C-alpha cells in the first residue's frame, strides 16, 4: 500500500525529453551490469565507442547485494588457492544435476572459465576474503567461499565507475521499454526511460543494449503480506524488467517455468548456506526427524538425479515439501548442536564461531538478527524455524529463468545456434540486444561472481559486434512519441479520473500500483504453483490464471499513478504482469514434473525424459498477439558422468 | 522497515546531497520540504537492507522490524568505517551483543581498474579472453575444458 | 491497513464518565441482541425493571444480518405452515450428528421448540416469505425457508425499538470490558465501554449481563489479503468481544477448539446453501468429478457419522479438502447445469429461477453479484469456482464454540449442572452473566431465527433470576478507575512515543491496531490450522503459537491509537487475541480429529468417541493467570436412533 | 469497497443526521469537515454490505470491488423502496440486468411487538413458556419433546 505525501503529477507534453547517444547501453547497474560497464570500458577503446550504464537507484547499494553478502558462491580454484581445488568438468556436471539435466552447458562452462579471474580481481580491489592461518580462501562449501562482504556491492560498484567514468553513469532512471530499428524489426536501436526525480523523459540510443534488470520478484503472494510483503528472500529491487522489454522486442525466453522456491530462515529469509556447508547444521522436523535422512528413499524414483552428489535443490525442497504436507512443521535449523558441536567445549573456540556466525547475517540478511533480537533467539541456546518462501523468477541463482542466448563459438554445439540471426556471446535472438545475470537463462548458478563474469563476457561480445557488425540503427519517433504518452498516462488518468470518487485509492476508473499488485500476487499464488497449494498447479489452474492475467493486463490501460515514485511502481507492475504470463504458459506448455519441489504438476506428476529433456523456448509476437512455443533437445556438451 | 528519529535528523545540513534518499535501492526515503526531515514513504516495499541507516551522517536512522513477525524491542546499530564495521545486536530481553568485522582491506577510491594489464588489439578483441586473462585466472594457461565425446 | 485523515485524542482524565444504572443489560443489537431485548421487555413489566440494549454500531444494520439474508436456516414447521413438517427428535438427532456427536441436546431442543414462534413473529412483522401458490412457505433443504430478506435485520430492528424503546438503546459504544462485584469474585455488577462518536467514557451498572456479542472474524489470515482483507464470509463486524470479556470475568467457555470452515464460492463467499439445496446444484473438481460421490468410501471409517443424511458438514468439507490436497481445482458449483436441469427446457421457467438466482446474492452477499459482474459471469452459461474460507470462531452457525451455559430445568441432565452456581437458562458459571447468539457455545444451527429465539429465552431468564434471587451486585470503582486508564492508554501511548519517528506507523515503541492484527493472523494462519497449512496442526506448531501469542499480549499493552475509531479496533484486537489464545489451547487439549474438514490433528488423525467424546471446557483465571480445563461426557438427553 | 460521489454527495447537511455515518456498521463512512463530502476511511475494512448505498438520499455512494479479485467495469446499484428493492447489475463487457424483489409486506414503523399477547404474570415467569406461546408457535398445547428413557 502507498499513501503519497503529496501530488507530483505531470503531463507527458509538458515533460522535456533528453536524448543520450551511446554505443553500449546497460540497463541495470547490478552485479552484472557493473561487470558489462568494467569490461566494455576495456574493449571499448579500440574503437572509442561510447559505454552507458543507466541504473534506477543507485549503483553503489543497487540490486541484490544491498546488504552484502556472506560468501561468493562460485569459486572454481584451480591452482589451489582455497581448500578445496576443483576441475570445471565437475562444477558443469553439477550445474546440470542440479537442473534435473536440463542446462546449457556450453555457456556454463563459459562462465566458469572466467569466474576465477573475476574473484581475483575482486579480493585485488578490497574485497576481504576469509583466508585459513595458512592463507587459503575458506571454504563454506565445495563451491563457495566466505567473505567479510557488507561492502561487496559498493567495491564492485567503485570499479565500474572507475572503468566508465561516472559521466557515462545515469542514476534514478526507470527504463520501461526498449526501442527497436525502424530499419529492421529484429534488431534493437535503444531504450526510453523517465526520471524518478524531476520531470524527465529518456531516449537512448545505441548500437547495443545489454539487459542486466535482475530478475523478478513479488510476482507471488510472500508468506508476509503486511509491512513484510517488503522482506522477499530475492532482491525486492527486481521485478522483471529485463523480462518485460525484452520480451516484447520479440526476444526468446528459455526455461522460464523454472523458478527457484528458496529454503530458508523462517520470516526473515536468513540464509542457510554457511549453517549447512560451513557449520555442519542438521534440519529436523517438529519430531526431531533429520529428513533427508528418513525422505532418502522417495529420491530413488529420480534416477540418476536423486543419487547425485551433492542432491540436487529442487530434490532437497522436494523432502521439506513431503515433511510438509505429512504435517510435521516445524522445520527447524538446529544451530544450537551445531556450535556445540563445533565448539568442543573450547569457550574461546565457542566466541569465535558465534561471531561468525551472527556475520554470515549481519553480512547479507540483517532482518534475520533482528528476527532473533526481537524473538529473544540465541542461536546458541535454541534452533530457529525454517520454511520454503513464495517462488521467485531469475537465471542467476538456482533458478534458470531468462532469455536465450548465445554462446561461445569454441563451446555452443550446432544444435543451439540455431536460433541466433547473429552469433555473438550472450546475444539474444534478438540482433544488438544481449542478457547477462538474472536476464540470461539456462545457464544459472552465476551468484555474484557469475553474474559479474557474465556481464564481462557479454560486455567484450557487444565490442565485437559493434566493430565487425557495425550496426547503425534508427529510432521510430512516431513509436518513441506514442511510448512517451504512455509513461505518463498514469499521472493523466489519475487527474482525468480522481473527481469520481472522494477517496484517490478507491476508484471505478482506475487501480494504482499497489492495488494492481495485490491483484497478480492473488493469482499467482492461487493458480500458478504458489505457496497456496504448496506449490502445485495443472492444466486448469494455469488456464484459469491466464484469464485473470488477461483481465488484468486491459486494466493496466487504466493504470495511475500520482507520483513519480508510483509512476515507476506503476511500470515495474507492468513488468511484472507480462513476466507472470511468461511463466505461466511456460509451465502450462512442459507437460511433466521435472523439478519436484519448485513446482508440481499434478496432471503429469512425473519426469518425462523420453519427451521432455529439452529446454523450451517461447517467443511473444507483440504484433499479431500471439505466443509460439519450441522445444529445443538437451545435448551433453562437456565430458562428465554421474 | 526504516524510520527516521526527529531528533537526530537535520534533513541532511548544507552537505551538496540527502544521503538517505540517495542510497536507498528501493527510492523508499525522501524528504518532508516542511519539517525538512526524512521518511520511508513506502514501509511495506522495504527490504531492510540498512543502507539508509549505515550512510545517515547524523545516525538519525533505525530500523524497527516488519511488524507482520516481529515483538518489540529488538535493534541491530551498524557503525561503518571505512576497513571495518561495528554492529551492536540489543534483545527484546536486554541482552546486547557487539560484533564488528572488516569490509575492506585497500582505500576507498583506489581502485584501478585495468592495473597491470596491457592495453587491447584487434585480435585479442576475437579471442575468448577478458580483460587481464589467462594471467588474472592464476592458471599456467587459458582453462581447458574437456569437449563431450 | 487504517490512515486517519486526522487526530482525535483524548487522556482519560480528561474524558467525562456517564454512569447508566440499569437491570439488565444487553451487549450487542445484532440478532440474538434483539431478541434479548424484545423478550426482557415483555417481562420486566413484572418488576418494573429497566432493559438496555448497548450496540457499537447502529442496530437498524448492524452485525452479520446488515446484507439482508436470503432464508431462516432454522424453521422445524411443526403444524405444517410449509412444505415439509419436521419433528423436534429428528432435528435434535440432526444437530447432534453434523457436530460429529457432541451437542447439549438440551439447550439444543430448547432453542428448537420455540423457534417457530419466532418466525411466526417474524413474518407478522413484515418480512416476506417465499410462499407457493398453495400459500405454504418455500423450503430450501428440509430445515430452512426461502425469504426475501433484504431489510431483514431492519425489520427486527424496528421489533427491539417498539419493544425496549428507543431511550434505552445506546449506539456508538463500544464494550470493552465487564465489570464484577466487588464483593463476590463470580459475579458480574455491569460493564464499561466507550463512544466512538465523542469523548465519552461510559459505566454501565447492571444486576445481569447478556453477551451478544456476535462471534469472531479475522483471527486467521483471509484468502484475500489487501482491501479484500474485508471481505470474510462471516461478520467481520464481529471481533470475539463477547467471548473476551466474558473469559476475562471467569466465565467458563466450551468446545472453543469448534471453529466453523465454511465452503462457498470463492473470493466472494456467496452462499452455497440455495445452490445445493434449492437449485440442486453439484460441486465438482477440475475435471468434472463430482467428489460427494469419489470420496463416499473416505467417510465409511467414521461410525456412525459417515453414513449420516446429510453428510456431516465437517465431513463435506473433508471431502472437498482432499480433493484441494490431490491438486484438483478449481473446484466448481455447476450453477449453469443446475438452471439448465431446473428450468427444463422452458424458457420462461429459466428467467423466474434465473431471477431467485441473483435474489439469493442480492439478498445476502452483494460481492458475489459484484464478483459475477466483474469478471463477466454468467450463471446460466458458466460455472462458478467455490473454496472452503478461513476459519471462524462462533456458536450460532455450525460451528459451536462459545461459553458453558445452563439449560432448562426440563431437559438439563444434572450431568451438565455442576458447574453452574446458579441454574437460570443461558447463565454462564458467573452469575448474572448470560451468553447467547455466537456467544452461547455447544448448541449450533441456531442462524438467524435461533439466536434471536435463544435471546428471547436467556432475556426471560434473566428477568426471573432478578425477581428471585433479587441481585444487588456492587462496581469497583478503583477496578473502573484502571480500566478507564487503559480504555484511552493507546491514545495516550501514541502522544507520548510518536516523536520518536518521523512517520506515525513505524514506531519502535507501539503497535498500531492493523499492524497487530496483521501479526495474530500471520501466527494463526501459519500454527493454528488455518489456510496456509490446509488447516492441519499438531501440539508443536500450537505450542509455537502459544509462545508467539505471549509475545503479541505483552505487545498489546504497547498498542496505540490516533482517533476513536482506531481505539476500537486497537480494542477489537485485544478481543481477537484472547479468544485466539482459547481457540489454540482448547485444540492443543482435545488429542483427536473429530471434526476433519474443519482442522486437522496430524498427531492424533483419528476420532475418538472412546476417551474424547466429552464437551472441553476451561476457565480462566485472571488473578492467577492460569487456564484449566475439564472434560464433561457428552450424555444423549433426546430420543432418537441412528 | 464503498466510495462517494463528490458531485452528489452534499453532507447531508440538509437533514437532520448523516445518513452512511449513521448506518454504517464498521464505522467506516465519516465526513471530511474540509469538504463537507464523506468518505469510507477504512476501505480494506469494508463488507461491501451496501448499507450506506441504500440509505444515501442523494445516491452518491456506490462501490467498487476489492482489488485483489475484481477486474474494473462491474456494479450493483439498488434503488430501496418502502415494499420493494431494484437492483441493477451491470457486467463489464456492458451486459445489464433488472431485478426486483419485495423487502417488507407491512408499513415500516407499524410493528406492535406484543400485539394479541396477554400480560405477564409471576406464575408464567416460571414456566418454559416465552411471550406469545405457545399459541404463535401454531400450536395449542407447548410443543413436546421426547427426552431419552
Ligand atoms: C537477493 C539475494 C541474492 C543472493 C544471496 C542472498 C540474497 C538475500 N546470497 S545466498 O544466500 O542465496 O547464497 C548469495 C551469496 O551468499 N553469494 C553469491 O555469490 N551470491 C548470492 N546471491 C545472488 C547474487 O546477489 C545474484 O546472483 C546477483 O546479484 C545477480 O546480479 P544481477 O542479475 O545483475 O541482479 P542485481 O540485483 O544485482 O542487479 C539488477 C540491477 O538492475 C536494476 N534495475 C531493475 N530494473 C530496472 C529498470 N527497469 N531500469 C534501470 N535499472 C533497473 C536494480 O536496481 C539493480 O541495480
Ligand atoms: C455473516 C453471515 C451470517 C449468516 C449467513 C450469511 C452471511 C454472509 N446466511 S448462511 O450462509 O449461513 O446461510 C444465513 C441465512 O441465510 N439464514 C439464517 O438464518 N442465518 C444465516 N447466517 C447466520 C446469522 O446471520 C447468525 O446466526 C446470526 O446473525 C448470529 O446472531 P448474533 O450472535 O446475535 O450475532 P450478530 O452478528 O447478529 O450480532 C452481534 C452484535 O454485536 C455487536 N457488537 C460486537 N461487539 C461489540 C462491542 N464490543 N460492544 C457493543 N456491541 C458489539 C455487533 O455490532 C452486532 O450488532
Ligand atoms: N450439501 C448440504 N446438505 C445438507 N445441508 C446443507 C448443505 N449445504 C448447506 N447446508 C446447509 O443449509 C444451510 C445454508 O448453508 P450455507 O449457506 O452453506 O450456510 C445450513 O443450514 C446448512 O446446514
Ligand atoms: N545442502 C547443500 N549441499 C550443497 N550445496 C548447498 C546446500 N545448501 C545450500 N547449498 C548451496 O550453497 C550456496 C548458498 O546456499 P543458499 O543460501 O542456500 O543459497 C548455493 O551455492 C547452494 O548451491
Ligand atoms: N532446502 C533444504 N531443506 C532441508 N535440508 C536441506 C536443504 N538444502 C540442503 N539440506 C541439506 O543440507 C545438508 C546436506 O547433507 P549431506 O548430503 O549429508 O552432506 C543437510 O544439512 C540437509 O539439511
Ligand atoms: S541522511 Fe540522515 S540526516 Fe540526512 S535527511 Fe536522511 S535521515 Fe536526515
Ligand atoms: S532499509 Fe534499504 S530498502 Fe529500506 S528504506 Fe533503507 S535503504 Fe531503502
Ligand atoms: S449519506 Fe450520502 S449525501 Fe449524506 S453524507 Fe453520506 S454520502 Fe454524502
Ligand atoms: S458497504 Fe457496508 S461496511 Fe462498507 S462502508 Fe458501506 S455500510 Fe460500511
Ligand atoms: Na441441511
Amino acid at each position: 500500500v502507498y499513501y503519497p505525501k503529496k501530488y507530483e503529477l505531470y503531463k507527458a507534453d509538458e515533460v522535456p525529453t533528453e536524448v543520450v547517444e551511446t554505443d553500449i547501453l546497460i540497463i541495470g547497474g547490478g552485479f552484472s551490469g557493473c561487470g558489462a560497464a568494467y569490461e566494455a570500458a576495456y574493449w571499448a577503446k579500440l574503437g572509442g565507442l561510447k559505454v552507458t550504464l543507466v541504473e534506477k537507484a543507485a549503483v553503489e547499494r543497487s540490486g541484490a547485494v544491498a546488504q552484502g553478502l556472506s560468501a561468493i558462491n562460485t569459486y572454481i580454484d584451480l591452482t589451489g588457492r582455497s581448500e578445496r581445488q576443483n576441475t570445471l568438468e565437475d562444477y558443469v556436471r553439477y550445474v546440470t544435476l542440479d537442473m534435473m539435466g536440463l542446462a546449457r552447458e556450453d555457456l556454463v562452462a563459459d562462465y566458469a572459465r572466467h569466474v576465477d579471474g573475476t574473484v581475483h580481481l575482486f579480493e585485488k580491489w578490497g574485497l576481504p576474503i576469509w583466508k585459513t592461518p595458512d592463507g587459503k580462501y575458506v571454504r563454506e562449501g565445495q563451491w563457495q567461499i566466505m567473505i567479510h562482504g557488507e561492502s561487496y556491492k559498493p567495491i564492485i560498484a567503485e570499479a565500474a565507475k572507475m572503468a566508465v567514468g561516472e559521466e557515462n553513469i545515469y542514476e534514478r532512471v526507470f527504463i520501461f521499454e526498449l526501442l527497436k530499428d525502424k530499419n529492421d524489426p529484429n534488431a534493437v536501436a535503444g531504450a526510453v526511460g523517465f526520471s524518478v526525480r524531476e520531470p524527465k523523459f529518456y531516449v537512448f540510443k545505441a548500437k547495443a543494449v545489454i539487459l542486466a534488470t535482475g530478475g523478478a520478484t513479488l510476482l507471488f503472494r510472500p508468506r508476509s503480506t503486511g509491512e513484510a510483503a517488503g522482506r522477499t528472500w530475492y532482491a525486492i529491487f527486481d521485478t522483471g524488467s529485463g523480462y518485460y522489454m525484452g520480451l516484447k522486442a520479440g526476444a526468446m525466453l528459455t526455461q522460464f517455468e523454472h523458478r527457484f522456491i528458496p529454503f530458508r530462515f523462517k520470516d526473515g529469509y536468513g540464509p542457510v548456506g554457511a549453517w549447512f556447508l560451513f557449520f555442519k547444521c542438521k534440519a529436523k522436523n517438529a519430531y526431531g526427524e533429520e529428513y533427508i535422512k528418513t525422505r532418502a528413499a522417495e529420491l530413488e524414483k529420480y534416477k540418476p538425479y536423486g543419487a547425485a552428489q551433492p542432491i540436487p535443490t529442487p530434490l532437497r525442497n522436494h523432502q521439506v515439501m513431503l515433511e510438509i504436507m505429512d504435517g510435521n512443521q516445524p522445520i527447524y535449523m538446529h544451530t544450537e548442536e551445531a556450535l556445540a558441536e563445533l565448539a568442543g567445549g573450547d569457550k574461546k573456540k565457542l566466541k569465535h564461531i558465534y561471531e561468525e556466525a551472527f556475520e554470515d547475517f549481519l553480512d547479507m540478511t540483517v532482518s534475520q538478527a533482528l528476527l532473533w533480537a526481537c524473538q529473544n533467539i540465541d542461536p546458541q541456546e535454541q534452533p530457529s524455524e525454517a520454511a520454503p518462501a513464495e517462488p521467485y523468477i531469475m537465471g542467476s541463482h538456482s533458478g534458470e529463468a531468462g532469455f536465450w542466448v548465445c554462446g561461445p563459438e569454441d563451446l555452443m554445439p550446432e544444435e543451439y545456434a540455431k536460433l541466433f540471426p547473429l552469433k555473438y556471446n550472450r546475444m539474444t535472438t534478438v540482433k544488438g540486444l544481449f542478457a547477462i545475470g538474472d536476464c540470461a537463462g539456462a545457464n544459472p548458478h552465476k551468484f555474484s561472481s557469475g553474474s559479474f563474469t557474465e556481464g564481462r563476457i557479454a560486455a567484450k561480445a557487444a565490442v565485437r559486434f559493434i566493430l565487425e557488425q557495425k550496426p547503425n540503427p534508427e529510432i521510430d519517433d512516431a513509436v518513441v512519441e506514442e511510448l512517451k504518452k504512455k509513461a505518463y498516462a498514469p499521472m493523466e488518468r489519475f487527474m482525468q479520473y480522481k473527481d469520481l470518487s472522494t477517496a484517490d485509492d478507491v476508484n471505478p476508473e482506475y487501480i494504482l500500483p499497489w492495488q494492481g499488485l495485490v491483484r497478480l500476487q492473488k493469482i499467482m499464488d492461487e493458480y500458478a504453483a504458489g505457496i497456496a497449494t504448496i506449490y502445485k498447479t495443472n492444466e486448469k489452474m494455469l488456464q484459469r490464471a491466464l484469464e485473470l492475467l488477461a483481465f488484468l493486463k486491459e486494466d493496466l490501460e487504466k493504470l495511475a499513478a500520482r507520483d513519480l515514485h508510483e509512476l515507476m511502481r506503476a511500470w515495474e507492475l507492468v513488468h511484472r504482469v507480462w513476466t507472470a504470463e511468461a511463466h505461466v504458459r511456460h509451465m502450462l506448455f512442459r507437460k511433466e514434473t521435472r523439478w519436484p519441489g519448485y513446482y508440481y504438476r499434478t496432471d503429469y506428476p512425473e519426469l518425462n525424459d523420453e519427451e521432455w529433456k529439452c529446454f523450451v523456448c517461447s517467443k511473444y509476437d507483440a504484433e499479431k498477439d500471439e505466443w509460439t512455443f519450441e522445444k529445443v533437445p538437451y545435448v551433453q556438451v562437456i565430458e562428465w558422468s554421474f | 522497515p526504516s524510520f527516521v528519529n526527529p531528533e537526530k535528523c537535520d534533513g541532511c545540513k548544507a552537505l551538496e546531497r540527502t544521503a538517505c534518499e540517495y542510497i536507498c535501492p528501493n527510492d523508499l526515503m525522501t524528504l518532508d520540504k516542511e519539517k525538512m526531515k526524512a521518511y520511508n514513504r513506502e514501509p511495506d516495499m522495504c527490504w531492510e537492507c540498512y543502507s539508509c541507516v549505515k550512510m545517515c551522517p547524523q545516525g538519525a536512522i533505525d530500523v524497527r522490524g516488519y511488524v507482520d513477525y516481529s515483538p518489540l524491542g529488538g535493534a541491530c546499530v551498524p557503525m561503518r568505517g571505512t576497513s571495518d564495521i561495528m554492529w551492536t545486536v540489543k534483545y527484546r530481553n536486554g541482552k546486547v551483543l557487539r560484533f564488528k568485522f572488516a569490509i575492506r582491506t585497500t582505500p576507498w577510491g583506489s581502485i584501478q581498474p585495468f592495473e597491470g594489464f596491457p592495453e587491447p588489439t584487434e585480435e585479442a578483441l576475437k579471442s575468448e579472453l577478458l580483460a587481464g586473462e589467462p594471467e588474472i585466472i592464476g592458471t599456467s594457461e587459458f582453462p581447458q575444458v574437456k569437449k563431450k565425446a
